[PDB]
């Protein structure tokens, strides 16, 4: 029994061992209570404003769209403390952990951004933080590992399975299955078992709320479409949520196409995977013919969650949102273009969203369209990756 | 079939508990796994719990994580596991055989088809580790349509509502968790509770088997004295495999000695 619907149509649910059901029910109860609590809301708002730097700017990018009938705005989550949108929801989850009386945080991370976000929130709010990270990711993300350690978090390499994000996800749940009484699991995207898809959406929804206010202020009307990259789905659902009931506003999610869909080396389970049950949820995922879970591939390490949040699978099924893919090469071109023409270095993740917007403009340059791309993070972290490729060209 | 019912009736007649080992199918290879399983049976196993190798076993500690990895190193697939199961049944007609599954392997190419294959090879029960009672409906319905017992888990702090659900929905045996956490011999659980065992009996639940952390004869005896119908041991058995990979004959000898000792502990 739950207080809220754990499903979005057929997708979602609570596919965890029986031992973890009380933890999920406790978390749901605390969330529902917090959502009705003006003091909780005021504390969260205060951290978002005075610590994280909300509201984030909405930037009109005139150079990129010159000579076309596209008007493009970027929602500047790149300017949030920590350099990505992930900061919003970790602060909310940290306050939920405190509400429930917990003093310890568990988190998973792949490329390291969620780990860093969890570490910073835990440092600020007096929580002991332990972060699981696949050993292969530890090896290749020394900057983020060092940030986590500087912020006083314990980083625990995971050597099981493929030693990557999915394996860290498992280990986090294994730990939580024994430690839930004292520890909160700070899940890093709008996925996993209920209530996490719901909580993460609600703790990211200020992205779309602000976007709506800012676009009404500047343009006097809603966007024709809002466009966001989709790893597990948090930044995208945060942008989409406040526009779901605005039926004229297009919602476009962009999955990583990697080397190309046809190569199999991608991270686009929503459009090119198969529904399965894993990580506590029923959702499309990257899996073998036999049902073993596989990795997502993208040039951007941040888009390597091998499934997708169930609310995205649902919005797709009913046609409320459209999902597309962008390849490594398309994302790289968008990255270069934004740097040269707007002086903004975007995360390679976010560059997937920008690349699709650039395509919408370029394919149909006389189409009148008011677009907003969610610029989920900044791309300082990516300069060597981009350097190394562009050197080999 | 009625393999668990028949077993418990026979054990009850002898004032005896069940000893039930767990191993991963195809760990460390198909041929050796078949020999391991025959050894467990010959040494006195009353029933078997058998794991199909899965990429993400999130209810398992390191010992069994490593068993899955060894089976994958040997190229073991679910299809090969079903082949193994059919042969095991052909050799041993009465021993109850339970599978330890993760949801995706059951749901993968159709829940009904999965349980149909179980019935075809002569499996008796399926425990889907990441499907709580709350999500169990299509799994337990498919199980029962194919004469398979769906196994449910009773955590040590289960409330009355949950006990009633586990009693109503399960069949074959009720899994009594010794503790929170994941599988592993390194973490010993509790003597359960008179309350839980008694409530399950009150609600006419399938007979209870205690599992997680059971690694010694004394714990098997304790489980049975507390009112459980028997005990499951996995990691302790798998550790013997792990310890003796280079020595297959010694592996079987040590498995035999251990299982014999564990089984002796169950006798009145
Ligand atoms: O002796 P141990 O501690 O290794 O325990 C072995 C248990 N093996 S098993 O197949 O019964 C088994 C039973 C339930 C499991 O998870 C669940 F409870 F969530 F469903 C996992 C394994
Ligand atoms: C982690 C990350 C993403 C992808 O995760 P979502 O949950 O899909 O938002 C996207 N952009 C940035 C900058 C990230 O750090
Ligand atoms: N791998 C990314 C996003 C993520 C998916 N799941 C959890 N986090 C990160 O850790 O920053
Ligand atoms: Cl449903
Ligand atoms: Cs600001
Ligand atoms: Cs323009
Ligand atoms: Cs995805
Ligand atoms: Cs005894």
């Amino acid at each position: 029994t739950t207080l809220l619907n754990p499903y979005f149509g057929e997708f979602g649910g609570m596919y965890v061992p029986q031992i973890l059901m009380p933890a999920l029910n406790q978390l749901e109860e605390a969330f529902v209570s917090a959502q009705k609590d003006p003091e909780f809301q005021a504390q969260f708002a205060d951290l978002l404003k005075n610590y994280a730097g909300r509201p984030t700017a909405l930037t009109k990018c005139q150079n990129i769209t010159a000579g076309t009938r596209t008007t493009l705005y970027l929602k500047r989550e790149d300017l949030l403390h920590g350099g990505a949108h992930k900061t919003n929801q970790v602060l909310g989850q940290a306050l939920l952990a405190k509400r429930m009386g917990k003093s310890e945080i568990i988190a998973e991370t792949g490329a390291g951004q969620h780990g860093v976000a969890s570490a910073l929130a835990s440092a600020l709010l007096g929580l002991k933080c332990r972060i699981y990270m696949g050993a292969k990711d530890v090896e290749r993300q020394s900057p983020n590992v060092f940030r986590m350690r500087l912020m006083g978090a314990e980083v625990i390499p995971v050597h099981s399975g493929s030693a990557t994000l999915k394996d860290a996800c498992n280990e986090a749940l294994r730990d939580w299955s024994g430690s839930y009484e004292t520890a909160h699991y700070m899940l890093g995207t709008a996925a996993g078992p209920h209530p996490y898809p719901t909580i993460v959406r609600e703790f990211q929804r200020m992205i779309g709320e602000e976007t709506k206010a800012q676009i009404l202020d500047k343009e006097g009307r809603l966007p024709d479409a809002v466009i966001a990259c989709v790893g597990g789905g948090s930044n995208a659902i945060g942008m989409f949520a406040d526009f779901i009931n605005d039926t004229s506003v297009g919602l476009i999610g962009v999955e990583p196409g990697g080397h190309g869909i046809e190569t199999g080396e991608h991270g686009a389970p929503l459009k090119h995977g198969r529904v399965g049950i894993y990580f506590g949820m029923k959702a499309p995922m990257m899996q073998t013919a036999d049902g073993q879970i596989e990795e997502s591939y993208s040039i951007s390490a941040g888009l390597d969650f091998p499934s997708v949040g169930p609310q995205h699978a649902y919005l797709n099924s009913i046609g409320r949102a459209d999902y597309v893919s962008i390849t490594d090469d398309e994302a790289l071109e968008a990255f270069k273009t934004l740097c040269r023409h707007e002086g903004i270095i975007p995360a390679l993740e976010s560059s997937h969203a920008l690349a699709h917007a650039l395509k919408m403009m370029r394919e149909q340059p006389e189409k009148e369209q008011l677009l907003v791309v969610n610029l989920s993070g900044r791309g300082d972290k990516d300069i060597f990756t981009v350097h190394d490729i562009l050197k080999a060209r | 079939m009625e393999r668990y019912e028949n077993l418990f009736a026979q054990l009850n007649d002898r004032r005896e508990g069940a000893f039930v080992p767990f191993v991963t199918l195809g760990d460390p290879g198909i041929e050796q796994s078949l020999k391991i399983i025959d050894t467990l049976i010959d040494a006195g196993a009353d029933a078997l719990e058998l794991g199909v190798p899965f990429s993400d076993p999130l209810a398992d500690g390191p010992t069994i994580q490593n068993a899955n990895l060894r089976a994958f190193a040997a190229g073991v697939t679910p299809a090969q596991c079903f082949e193994m199961l059919a042969l095991i049944r052909e050799k041993h007609p009465t021993i109850p055989i339970g599978l330890l599954m993760y949801a995706n392997l059951v749901f993968n190419n159709g829940i009904d088809a999965f349980y149909a294959r179980c019935e075809q090879v002569g499996v008796d029960s399926v425990l889907v580790a990441d499907v709580p009672v709350e999500e169990s409906a299509p799994f337990r319905q498919a199980a029962l349509r194919h004469n398979i017992a769906p196994i449910f888990i009773c955590p040590p702090n289960a409330d009355d509502d949950l006990l009633r659900q586990v009693a109503s929905y399960g069949r074959g045996y009720t899994y009594l968790l010794s503790r929170s956490g994941v599988t592993g011999a390194e973490n010993r659980g509790a003597l359960p509770l008179h309350h839980l065992i008694e409530k399950l009996k009150e609600y006419h639940a399938a007979p209870a088997l205690q599992g997680f952390g059971i690694s010694s004869p004394e714990q098997v005896s304790a489980a049975v004295r507390a009112g459980a119908a028997g005990a499951i041991s996995g990691s302790a058995i798998v550790k013997i495999i792990e310890k003796n990979l280079a020595s297959p004959k010694q592996m079987l000898a040590e498995l035999r000695s251990f299982v014999s000792a564990m089984k002796a502990a169950s006798r009145a």
